[PDB]
């Protein structure tokens, strides 16, 4: 921001979001995989609990 | 639906500054374009008049 007028900056800021965002999508779509995995996993601890 | 008609007479060297979202003086102090624009910047000289 500080270092451009901001009609650029929204122009930047994109690639900092489109980049962010993205990452959470990554990071969130591993957890979801990840929680099944411990899913069947207490799945099975039920089992033989 | 209903268009906004302004006009008004300014430099030859000044009207770059004339365009959505940038600066300089006729865009920061004398008549300013929004953020996000629609219309039409028509521009020619009158230097015989």
């Amino acid at each position: 921001l500080s270092r451009l007028d901001k009609v650029e900056a929204e122009v930047q800021i994109d690639r900092l979001i489109t980049g962010r965002l993205q990452s959470l999508q990554t990071y969130v779509t591993q957890q979801l995989i990840r929680a099944a995995e411990i899913r069947a996993s207490a799945n099975l601890a039920a089992t033989k609990m | 639906t209903n268009v906004y008609a302004d006009s008004f007479v300014i430099r030859g060297d000044e009207v770059r500054q004339i365009a959505p979202g940038q600066t300089g003086k006729i865009a920061d102090y004398n008549y300013k374009l929004p953020d996000d624009f629609t219309g039409c910047v028509i521009a020619w000289n009158s230097n015989n008049l």
